[PDB]
RNA sequence: GUGAAAUGCGCAGAUACCGGGAGGAACGCCGAUGGCGAAGGCAGCCACCUGGUCCACCCGUGACGCUGAGGCGCGAAAGCGUGGGGAGCAAACCGGAUUAGAUACCCGGGUAGUCCACGCCCUAAACGAUGCGCGCUAGGUCUCUGGGUCUCCUGGGGGCCGAAGCUA
């Protein structure tokens, strides 16, 4: 679902939050946390080099595992799913017959109590990870490296997924989430099935503070300010743009492309995002 | 250069255009009746249509063309008068296959067409 | 000239005899109709229901170039 | 479906006498089950409609029979819907 | 419990080794969904009436068998799940109906 | 491309042709004066789930019936909400034409929408312009689908033509 409110305060009226229907363990793996050190946004010369972050709720790294090539053969039980602060997706925990334990990120499907395992001779079920050459075409799959041994990179968030769209020599065809069509290596691993709690785009924060919980302060126009703070400020009143719009740092934000135009991957990617 | 190849007769209402290809298919010349020197109407004439397989053959043969298979698509006006045409410029005419594309039930089609 | 008559007997719901069926086909693979057939109503559905099961195993076509 | 044994040890679970096919409580019965594995179908496929229709054809006939049975026995009605988990 | 008729194409440019180990996770697929066979009339190689997987050819199988109802539909799913298999067509298996 | 044109596309290589790929929508032939549904409506093929309905047997219940104000449910298209999807088509809108003019008809473009999910809307030439059920009052022919002793007879549908009779 997502899940509305009563109208009760002004702010509750639109308010939505998570159904965490899916979820069934409310504590972490203790031995699979560690303490997640807050930036605030600040880097190490403890200048704020990304605006607007900071006094988000506390919160726990859960280690998840984006490699489990790492594994082959090992299969595992799906112990628990559980919610993970850090994350969009959901975590599920697996129990390795091995007696390990891992946290991976919960694809839509993946019901508690199932089983699953990765190596080039997986089932092509929900949950197991396979090189992308050992998949079958047309299948759609996610948590993708972007090359081997490297660690997934592609569609990790909630609902997200990539689509093998055939092969080529060494390399496969993935539609990648936005839509890009690029070559990722065939050795590199991906997970079978999309990302679960793929309602998160249908939430509604509702209020500042929900905003402010998440670690996102609030966000000032550069139209509100200052001529010494931002291409658009000043102006005696209000003020359109006066200029083509931009961002703090006098570069035009819209339409100018910003990707490298000599990248080495421009090799492999085949067809730049849609829409 | 072949002595052997196909010839495709595209058959509209408003044209004829007529391409002569070699064996595996690739195109060795053109025409149709824009080409042979009419605009406008005139140019899906069973006239238009004659000159342009015409004018096809006679650029073909120029390259050593002798044997054609004719491919045959359109319900249009200088259809069969395109065939005459190629049989008559001293070509083989080896066979006449119509591979008029129709679709079984596809696309939605232009107002024109209900 | 009833194809209905040139074959003994046949089994309508057989979707890989492709023998018999392939002489319900125009030259050009359109299914016929019972002008050319000879089949009753009844028949006709289960013959039509049928070649066209066929041409999905592969067995028929689902078109084929006119030739003169 | 409903299996033809099903039909069977539902017809002979509720028959008047051994011979009996066809009575009020017998019919009743019958449909109680054509409606509940309906009722089931549906409860999957909502957009199922007109098979819902014919539900409600089912339900309307299985009250008319109710009304009757209750008029002539009481006792055999308050019985029936008792066994059939029914008065809601 | 019901009666069908499991067709199935696969490549035809398989090695009797390949061809046999496809029909290996093919009988163990229908003993695996509960499939119990009857007849069996394996037909090899036939000319189609179009190029599938762009290829003129097509080895072809068919089985009756008695499985239960409900199964039926994921069994063709994860028959179709080979980059070798072709086609899968799974019919309720009906008396000939037959004219003359 | 049209009545003929023009806009448009095309030497920055279009059309026409061959091969690979992507994607979405509708299912040609069969197809019908056809079938199904209470209506709206329903069309490639497969399987699962499921409703209505007809026949035959004449086995059971024993008037349990008909109708139906309110209620409740379904209800084409267009339209709304949230989110997908978007090839072809296409209101709006741009342009070319036709014309006295042409906010049209024709032509080249083109966004919603058309498609999916879920939720609303609740309309119509939603028509047989014909409310439901039951009984009675010539036939003739065509047809779909059952049953028979299979010439033909007997049920249930879809047409036509007509007894009597109604009818302005
Ligand atoms: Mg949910
Ligand atoms: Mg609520
Ligand atoms: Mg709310
Ligand atoms: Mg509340
Ligand atoms: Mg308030
Ligand atoms: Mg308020
Ligand atoms: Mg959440
Ligand atoms: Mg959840
Ligand atoms: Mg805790
Ligand atoms: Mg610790
Ligand atoms: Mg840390
Ligand atoms: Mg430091
Ligand atoms: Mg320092
Ligand atoms: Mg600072
Ligand atoms: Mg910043
Ligand atoms: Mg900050
Ligand atoms: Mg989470
Ligand atoms: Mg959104
Ligand atoms: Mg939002
Ligand atoms: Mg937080
Ligand atoms: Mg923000
Ligand atoms: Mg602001
Ligand atoms: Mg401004
Ligand atoms: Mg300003
Ligand atoms: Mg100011
Ligand atoms: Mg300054
Ligand atoms: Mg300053
Ligand atoms: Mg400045
Ligand atoms: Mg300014
Ligand atoms: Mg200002
Ligand atoms: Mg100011
Ligand atoms: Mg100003
Ligand atoms: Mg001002
Ligand atoms: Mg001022
Ligand atoms: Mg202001
Ligand atoms: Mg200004
Ligand atoms: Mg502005
Ligand atoms: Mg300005
Ligand atoms: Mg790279
Ligand atoms: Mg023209
Ligand atoms: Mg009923
Ligand atoms: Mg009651
Ligand atoms: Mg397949
Ligand atoms: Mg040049
Ligand atoms: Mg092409
Ligand atoms: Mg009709
Ligand atoms: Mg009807
Ligand atoms: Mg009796
Ligand atoms: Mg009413
Ligand atoms: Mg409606
Ligand atoms: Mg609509
Ligand atoms: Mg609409
Ligand atoms: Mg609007
Ligand atoms: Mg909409
Ligand atoms: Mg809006
Ligand atoms: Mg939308
Ligand atoms: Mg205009
Ligand atoms: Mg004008
Ligand atoms: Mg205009
Ligand atoms: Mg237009
Ligand atoms: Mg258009
Ligand atoms: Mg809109
Ligand atoms: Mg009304
Ligand atoms: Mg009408
Ligand atoms: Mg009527
Ligand atoms: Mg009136
Ligand atoms: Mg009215
Ligand atoms: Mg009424
Ligand atoms: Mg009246
Ligand atoms: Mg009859
Ligand atoms: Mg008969
Ligand atoms: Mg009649
Ligand atoms: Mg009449
Ligand atoms: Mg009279
Ligand atoms: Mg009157």
């Amino acid at each position: 679902a997502v899940k509305k409110f009563k109208p009760y305060t002004p702010s509750r009226r639109f308010m939505t939050v998570a159904d965490f229907s899916e979820i069934t363990k409310t504590e972490p793996e203790k031995s699979l946390v560690k303490p997640l050190k807050k930036t605030g946004g600040r880097n190490n010369q403890g200048r704020i080099t990304v605006r607007f972050r900071g006094g988000g709720h506390k919160r726990l790294y859960r280690i998840i595992d984006f490699k489990r090539w790492d594994k082959v053969g090992i299969p595992a039980k799906v112990a628990a799913i559980e919610y993970d602060p850090n994350r969009s997706a959901r975590i599920a925990l697996l129990h390795y017959v091995d007696g390990e334990k891992r946290y991976i990120i919960a694809p839509d499907g993946l019901q508690v109590g199932q089983q699953v395992v990765a190596g080039p001779d997986a089932p092509i079920q929900v949950g197991n990870a396979l090189p992308l050459r050992f998949i079958p075409v047309g299948t759609v799959v996610h948590a993708v490296e972007l090359e081997p041994k490297k660690g997934a990179k592609l569609a990790r968030a909630a609902g997200t997924s990539a689509q093998i769209q055939g092969r080529e020599g060494d390399y496969v065809i993935l539609r990648l989430p936005s839509g890009e069509l690029r070559k990722v290596h065939g050795e590199c691993y991906a997970t079978v099935g999309a990302v679960g709690n793929a309602d998160h785009k249908n939430i509604v924060l509702g209020k500042a503070g929900r905003s402010r919980w998440l670690g996102r302060r609030p966000h000032v126009r550069g139209a509100a300010m200052n001529p010494v703070d931002h291409p658009h400020g000043g102006g005696e009143g209000r003020a359109p743009r006066g200029r083509p719009p931009a961002s703090p740092w006098g570069w035009q934000t819209k339409g100018l492309k910003t990707r490298k135009r000599r990248k080495p991957s421009s090799r492999f990617i085949i067809a730049r995002r849609k829409k | 250069q072949v002595a052997s190849g196909r010839a495709y007769i595209h058959a509209s209402y408003n044209n004829t255009i007529v391409t002569i290809t070699d064996p595996d298919g690739n195109p060795i010349t053109w025409s149709s009746g824009g080409v042979i020197g009419y605009k406008g109407s005139r140019k899906g004439t069973p006239y238009a249509a004659q000159l342009a397989a015409l004018d096809a053959a006679k650029k073909a043969m120029a390259y050593g063309m002798q044997s054609v298979d004719v491919i045959v698509r359109g319900t249009g006006a200088g259809r069969e008068q395109a065939i005459r045409a190629l049989q008559a410029s001293g070509l083989q005419v080896k066979s006449i296959v119509d591979d008029t594309p129709v679709p079984h039930n596809g696309c939605r089609p232009k107002k024109k067409f209900r | 000239a009833k194809v209905k008559a040139t074959l003994g007997e046949f089994d309508l719901r057989d979707y890989r005899n492709v023998e018999v069926l392939k002489r319900f086909l125009s030259e050009t693979g359109k299914i016929l109709p019972r002008r050319r057939t000879g089949l009753s109503a009844k028949e006709q559905r289960i013959l039509a229901k049928t070649i066209k099961r066929a041409r999905i195993l592969g067995l028929l076509p689902f078109t084929e170039k006119l030739v003169r | 479906p409903i299996t033809k044994e099903e039909k069977q040890k539902v017809i002979q679970e509720f028959a008047r006498f051994p011979g009996d096919t066809g009575s009020t409580e017998v019919q009743v019965a019958l449909l109680t089950l054509r409606i509940n594995r309906l009722s089931e179908h549906l409860k999957v496929h909502k957009k199922d409609h007109h098979s819902h229709r014919g539900l409600l054809m089912m339900v309307g006939q299985r009250r008319r029979l109710l009304r009757y049975l209750q008029r002539e026995d009481p006792e055999r009605y308050r019985a029936l819907i008792e066994k059939l988990g029914i008065r809601g | 419990m019901r009666r069908y008729e499991v067709n199935i194409v696969l490549n035809p440019n398989l090695d009797q080794s390949q061809l046999a180990l496809e029909k290996e996770i093919i009988q163990r697929a229908l003993e695996n969904y509960g499939a119990r066979v009857e007849k069996v009339e394996e037909l090899g190689l036939r000319r189609l009436a179009y190029p599938i997987a762009k290829d003129p050819q097509g080895y072809f199988l068919w089985y009756q068998v008695e499985m239960p109802e409900d199964r039926v539909n994921d069994l063709a799913r994860e028959l179709r799940i080979r980059d070798n298999v072709r086609r899968v067509m799974v019919v309720k298996s009906q008396e000939p109906f037959l004219a003359n």
